[PDB]
């Protein structure tokens, strides 16, 4: 199971991996606190489109110049590209949470991102705000403390996993600062 | 000036090589001539991998752990407005 | 059958040509170790975009003066152009490996390239380093000894084909030195 997931990322082939009950028990035996880790991942990816749109909208209401003419969210093409990058970043942070390891986020998403954004004229300070809203969102879903949506879980404490997503979102800002 | 060797009619054109291979009867090999198109960002984001991210899909219901499944893929993505 | 491949390049018409069945059996009969040759070509073209980008960036990180003001990779126009040249050279080398014949690469790509570089001010020393990185990449994929990705092949020895791509890359540096 782990080798197939690794080969999907290594190949970049866009073909989905799929797993049985004995396979899932092998990956859960490799992972730390898989039961709580898989519910934490599920809490983010069940809300990911709502998360990205709300975060990008928040970056804009705090900095309206982004959507004025010459603004880096001006025209529908740029707005859609900005929502594409918000989703990319959120997806890679989710796989770092599933893996218990920053390496995939660092190596495939964050390496070269600062230089690419500087070359494109993408505002890094505004990018950091959008990411910071996604951090607050993810901590709320993992702890089931979101104000407008509740999710269903077995009772217990998930504070370590919340501290875990915080550290991965903080790596993004640290890379692009 | 470079117009001696690379004329603007033929400039930046290079062969392409294609495989229709699956270990199947109708498998083929293909060639075409083509204009090479690329942009400055590619050093870190090559066109083979660019704009891909990990979709993760999980299926569960309370106490139904015998039915549970997780899936991973990385297609190209378009953020919804 | 290789004359049909050459016909395309002779015409430069951008219309595709395909071989299978008896025509592909004639190609594999005509060109030495075709079965292993086609897998060797497939190993390069499956990785070609990542190869070029890593090599081109590999020449810049070792020589950061290339991306300083007045450097020959400075501004996005020059950077897109360099990355483009990388794909153009790898293209003709992959086709020279398919043919088992360096003459396409020499006649259509390397002929006049030194004088072109000198007239443009493109640094030939740094160009040789980008080519030398692609040489190492191609040798690794053909022998399936790359540390970053494994592909699937029938067991055997491919040393001749690796030593074959070696010389073809070496011809690029020999032309532009
Ligand atoms: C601009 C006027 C502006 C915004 C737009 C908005 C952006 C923003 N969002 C948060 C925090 C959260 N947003 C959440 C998103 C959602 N909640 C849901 O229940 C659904 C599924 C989803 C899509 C609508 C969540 C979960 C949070 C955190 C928990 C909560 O309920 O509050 C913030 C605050 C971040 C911070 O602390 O800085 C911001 C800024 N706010 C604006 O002002
Ligand atoms: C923090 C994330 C949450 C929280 C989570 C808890 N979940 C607990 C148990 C539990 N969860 C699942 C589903 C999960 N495991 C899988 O294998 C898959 C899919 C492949 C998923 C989505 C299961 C099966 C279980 C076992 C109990 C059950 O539901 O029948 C749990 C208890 C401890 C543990 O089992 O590790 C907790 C704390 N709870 C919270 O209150 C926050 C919000
Ligand atoms: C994209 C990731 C490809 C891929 C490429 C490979 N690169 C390989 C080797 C290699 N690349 C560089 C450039 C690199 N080194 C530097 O110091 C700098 C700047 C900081 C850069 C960007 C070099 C120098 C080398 C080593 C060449 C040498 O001198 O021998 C390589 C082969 C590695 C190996 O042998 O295991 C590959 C295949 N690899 C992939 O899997 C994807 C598709
Ligand atoms: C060195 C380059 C490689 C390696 C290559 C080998 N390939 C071998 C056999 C083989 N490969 C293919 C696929 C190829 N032929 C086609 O017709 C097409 C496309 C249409 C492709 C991509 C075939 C069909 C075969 C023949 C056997 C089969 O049916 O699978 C092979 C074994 C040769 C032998 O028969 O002794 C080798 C060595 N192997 C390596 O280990 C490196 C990485
Ligand atoms: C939104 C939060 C930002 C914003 C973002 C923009 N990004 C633009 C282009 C762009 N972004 C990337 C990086 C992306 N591609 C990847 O492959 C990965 C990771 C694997 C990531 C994170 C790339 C490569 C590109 C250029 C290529 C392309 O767009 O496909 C962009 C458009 C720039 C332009 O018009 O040229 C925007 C608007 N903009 C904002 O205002 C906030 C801060
Ligand atoms: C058929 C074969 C074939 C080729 C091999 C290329 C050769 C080639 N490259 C460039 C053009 C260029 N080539 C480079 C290349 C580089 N700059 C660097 O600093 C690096 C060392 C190197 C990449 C590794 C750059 C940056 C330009 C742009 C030059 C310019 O704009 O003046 C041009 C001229 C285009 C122009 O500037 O108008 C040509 C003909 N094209 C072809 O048609």
């Amino acid at each position: 199971m782990l080798d197939a997931f690794s080969r999907v990322v290594v190949n970049s082939d866009a073909k989905a991996a799929y797993v049985g009950g004995s396979d899932l028990q092998a990956l859960k035996s490799f992972i730390a606190d898989g039961n709580k880790r898989l519910d934490a991942v599920n809490s983010i990816v069940s809300n990911a489109s709502c998360m990205v749109s709300d975060a990008v909208s928040g970056m804009i209401c705090e900095n309206p110049g982004l959507i004025s003419p010459g603004g880096n969210c001006y025209t529908n093409r740029r707005m859609a590209a900005c929502l594409r990058d918000g989703e990319i970043i959120l997806r890679y942070v989710s796989y770092a949470l599933l893996a218990g390891d920053a390496s995939v986020l660092e190596d495939r998403c964050l390496n070269g991102l600062k230089e690419t954004y500087i070359a494109l004229g993408v505002p890094t300070n505004s990018s950091i705000r959008a990411v910071s809203i996604m951090k607050a969102q993810a901590v709320a879903f993992i702890t089931n403390t979101a104000t407008e949506r509740k999710m269903s879980f077995a009772a217990g404490d998930c504070t370590s996993l919340a501290s875990e997503v915080a550290s991965y979102f903080d790596r993004v800002g640290a890379a692009i600062s | 000036l470079y117009n001696k060797y690379f004329s603007a009619d033929r400039l930046h054109k290079a062969p392409e090589i294609l495989f229709e291979y699956n270990k199947t009867k109708y498998d083929r090999v293909g060639v075409r001539y083509t204009e090479v198109t690329s942009k400055a960002s590619e050093r870190f984001f090559p066109k083979s991998r660019m704009n891909r991210a990990p979709v993760i899909e999980i299926s569960y219901r309370e106490g139904a752990v015998s039915t549970a499944s997780v899936s991973l893929s990385m297609p190209e993505i378009s953020g919804p407005p």
